RNA sequence: GCAGUCAAGCGUUCAUAGCGACAUUGCUUUUUGAUUCUUCGAUGUCGGCUCUUCCUAUCAUACCGAAGCAGAAUUCGGUAAGCGUUGGAUUGUUCACCCACUAAUAGGGAACGUGAGCUGGGUUUAGACCGUCGUGAGACAGGUUAGUUUUACCCUACUGAUGAAUGUUACCGCAAUAGUAAUUGAACUUAGUACGAGAGGAACAGUUCAUUCGGAUAAUUGGUUUUUGCGGCUGUCUGAUCAGGCAUUGCCGCGAAGCUACCAUCCGCUGGAUUAUGGCUGAACGCCUCUAAGUCAGAAUCCAUGCUAGAACGCGGUGAUUUC
RNA sequence: CUCUUAAGGUAGCCAAAUGCCUCGUCAUCUAAUUAGUGACGCGCAUGAAUGGAUUAACGAGAUUCCCACUGUCCCUAUCUA
RNA sequence: GUGAACAGCCUCUAGUUGAUAGAAUAAUGUAGAUAAGGGAAGUCGGCAAAAUAGAUCCGUAACUUCGGGAUAAGGAUUGGC
């Protein structure tokens, strides 16, 4: 048989296998290419998302019929409160794969991240770090050596970074880490970058900037065990089927003698990890500063943090980002930024944007005004003002 | 970007948010939202509808 | 579309598929067009055509003159009833189904329309836009 | 059914652009036969639906050559299965015809894929009608009409999940491997240009959009409502009212959150090696030649980059490592 | 004209639940129809109580087309117990 | 009691309160449901379902065994005081 009706095949391959993920937080299994001409700077950040909202702006697009008109987007928020430096450490060459050799810490740690270490903190004697700092405490001996010892070595450099978390509003009390790569020139230069760096605060405002491309790495959202249908968009069977129509039929033929590895099957449906490029940024938020919300054309002193606060996130007090589009992970999850992997032309990926207008209108209802002054002048007063 | 009132209930209409409804005599109608839309459907009176 | 698009069009929302019918705006002779296909359109199992504002389809006339009817001609639509987003962002729908007669390339072969008509249709095929008096 | 060979002739002339007689060599098992080897202490019997994979003798998509190819469109051919290969009337249909869109609307296998996956329309029981035959019960690849579609909890395989043992425990992390994916068209310019007597009539670059597919999200639009949140209506009971009860969630209007939708939005890479082919140099063969040595460029190819799991017996780095 | 019949299918009827060739020929309904309807008739093999032709009403009978209706489908989603 | 009504729905007297229970709320299911735009394109085939649904008032075909067809079709109205 000759299969009567040849047409596409449902689903991609490249993102098997469709599992729960090791872990919540996206792992970089890349970075950028780096140039040795260059000042030391990042190739990425984290950051938690909060949600999205509306944003109005002119296009540059010369050919298309919104030319220098005026149309609306879709982008969501980051919060990107500042990252701290917390030890690096280094890798090398092998005939088999890049390799660490040592882990470099600071001396003194945040409470709010040791607890990545620990489980139950509560009952503990927190005991971390401490036979390593008393090797501070002499000069640099033990320490500085290390550098040394991978300045002698060492192609390739690393930042072990973390969070100032308690300034979000979650409650998880425990930093996330990671590992950067570095992409300017002399390693032996990003070391000392970073040996000035250790325990130092560290702002995106430094590292991106507006109307960049990047890409995005995240943990998609989680829905759980899921059915053919849906898990690969597969067909709903008609209504007279006997034992189920939300099902695949034939998952494979007599021979050959199993079940492909290629057929739709059930299984959980999200938690994974995925790589989102090419969302342009259109602002960098300033946790000090009011007016983040506003533009050159709207100028009330507007957040970005909408009436009656984000859905199950709050607040944007610290800085922040905003990225077009809609980008892999839910609210409260944290966020593998990174800059792109090359070069992108597109007449889009160079576009200077400027913003007209953002949305603060509350989410958590179908939104009039962006603000209580606003509501307060329209409605006026009410039986709860005096 | 403009700012809109509410053909049913006087509102505001801020960018892509609400709908538009089009009638063969070429008029046009505002809404903010299903609700207003929907007592139009209803082809109701926004002068008996209280909180307009 | 194909041969008369002045120019090309950003999607919206397909929602007069085959099998469909929608009244003529025009003043040729017919009252209804049986939308049965679309031009240039997708390719696939057991879905069927879909065709939107601005398309041009073949279709027939069930009602009106008998040297209309019986027969196949194309057709463009002008009025679409679904609601389809323009980059302005907002989300618009007319209360009909509403398209016209044409040759293949574009000519009105009535000689006007009535009610409104959108915008793309009309930039889209210029010799509409000429004989409308309305758009949106 | 598919391919070749020799070349009588056709093609204005011309055997071999394209064709091909008379004869002839073979190939495939996707027709049908032929045989009866297995299976009659039972392998579920046509077709359709869905789903995946695979082949090449390729319709299209890429790159190139040949033409009786000026352009245009077409045709013969080549590496290539990567990617695509439709909507519908009638028929149980396979097959076939018609319509229409199309870039294109290619052929095929997989126990004539696929019935513990559907269906059960035809065939193929029993009932029943008709026609022909038959004395008659009754027969008819002759027609018609109605006619129960069972079981998975086992093993494996597929998917997803957990997981003892490697001093413990925790955090960060490399990558053997395996898989992989993007595809297609139109509009504008070029350009009424190139070409051509003209009729007619192009191409790359470049810009804007779209098609198919895929993966994420759900600000807004839409959908969904047991938020039984709000309000409304009937019927009945609570003496009245108030507040409420039952009405298999009583019904209706809204209806946030959540979920979700090409019914919504965003995104979907850059380098190398190469095939075909055309070529550089240059021998044989004192000439020539893309070739033998050598060498260049170059495809939807291949491998990489990149993306996805992380080997449960692949690993490093690192923190901390119990006292009565 | 002729062979032949015991008689030679009358009247009516049809590709019909009987017509292989047959997806018969024409016209219609359709964008399009092996279907359905109408009509034609050398009818393999119609046909007169083996009952013929027709037929109002009735029919959980079969078959076709049209309106309304709708998640049957496009194209799939959600809630409930 | 509503209502035409021993219809369905609710209630009094009388009798029951019995069917293995608890926490959770994923798939596939069973039974009920809802869905934009479209409207049978699925389909063997409109199977299932959805719509219509009562009462009053009007209007009412071809055909007809003149008895029917006929709730024909098809339209309007309906509350409460």
């Amino acid at each position: 048989s000759h299969r009567k009706y040849e047409a596409p095949r449902h689903g991609h391959l490249g993102f098997l296998p469709r599992k729960r993920a090791a872990s919540i937080r996206a792992r970089v299994k890349a970075f950028p290419k780096d140039d040795r001409s260059k000042p030391v700077a990042l190739t990425s950040f984290l950051g938690y998302k909060a949600g999205m909202t509306t944003i109005v702006r002119d296009l540059d697009r010369p050919g298309s019929k919104f030319h220098k008109r005026e149309v609306v987007e879709a982008v969501t928020v980051v919060d990107t409160p500042p990252v701290v430096v917390v030890g690096v450490v280094g890798y090398v060459e092998t005939p088999r794969g890049l390799r660490s050799l040592t882990t470099v810490w600071a001396e003194h740690l945040s409470d709010e991240v040791k607890r990545r270490f620990y489980k139950n903190w509560y009952k503990s004697k927190k005991k971390a770090f401490t036979k390593y700092s008393a090797k501070y405490a002499q000069d640099g001996a033990g320490i500085e050596r290390e550098l040394a010892r991978i300045k002698k070595y060492a192609s390739v450099v690393r930042v072990l970074v973390h969070t100032q978390i308690r300034k979000t509003p979650l409650a998880q009390k425990k930093a996330h880490l990671a590992e950067i790569q570095l992409n300017g020139g002399s390693i032996s230069e990003k070391v000392d970058w970073a040996r000035e760096h250790f325990e130092k605060t560290v702002a995106v405002d430094s590292v991106f900037e507006q109307n960049e491309m990047i890409d995005a790495i995240a943990v998609t959202k989680g829905h759980g065990f899921e059915g053919v249908t849906h898990r690969w968009g597969t067909k709903k069977l008609p209504r007279k089927t006997h034992r189920g129509l939300r099902k695949v039929a034939c998952i494979g033929a007599w021979h050959p003698a199993h079940v492909m590895w290629s057929v739709a099957r059930a299984g959980q449906r999200g938690y994974h990890s995925r790589t989102s490029i090419n969302h342009k940024i259109y602002r960098v938020g300033k946790g000090d500063d009011e007016a983040n919300g506003a533009t050159s054309f709207d100028r009330t002193k507007k957040t970005i943090t909408p009436m009656g606060g984000f859905v199950h996130y709050g607040e944007i007090k610290n800085d922040f980002i905003m990225v077009k589009g809609c980008i892999p992970g839910n609210r409260k999850r944290i966020v593998t930024l990174r800059k792109s992997l090359y070069t992108n032309t597109s007449r889009k990926a160079l576009e200077e944007v400027s913003l007209k207008w953002i949305d603060t209108a509350s989410k958590f209802g179908k939104g009039r005004f962006q603000t209580p002054a606003e509501k307060h002048a329209f409605m006026g007063t009410l039986k709860k003002d005096l | 970007m403009k700012v809109e009132i509410d053909s049913f209930s006087g509102a505001k209409i801020y960018p892509g948010r609400g709908t538009l409804f089009v009638r063969g005599d070429s008029k046009i109608f505002r809404f903010q939202n299903s609700k207003s839309a929907s007592l139009f459907k209803q082809r109701k009176n926004p002068r008996r509808i209280a909180w307009t | 579309s194909g041969n008369g698009a002045q120019g090309t069009k950003f999607r919206i929302s397909l929602g007069l598929p085959v099998g469909a019918i929608m009244n003529c705006a025009d003043n040729s002779g017919a009252r209804n067009l049986y939308i049965i296909a679309v031009k240039g359109s997708g390719s696939r199992l057991n879905r069927l055509p879909a065709a939107s504002l601005g398309d041009m389809v073949m279709a027939t006339v069930k009602k009106g003159k008998p040297e209309l009817r019986k027969k196949v001609m194309p057709a463009i639509v002008v009025r679409q009833a679904k609601s389809w987003r323009r980059r302005d962002g907002v989300f618009l729908y007319f209360e009909d189904n509403a398209g016209v007669i044409a040759n293949p390339k574009g000519e009105m072969k009535g000689s006007a329309i009535t009610g409104p008509v959108g915008k793309e249709c009309a930039d889209l095929w210029p010799r509409v836009a000429s004989n409308s008096g309305v758009v949106v």
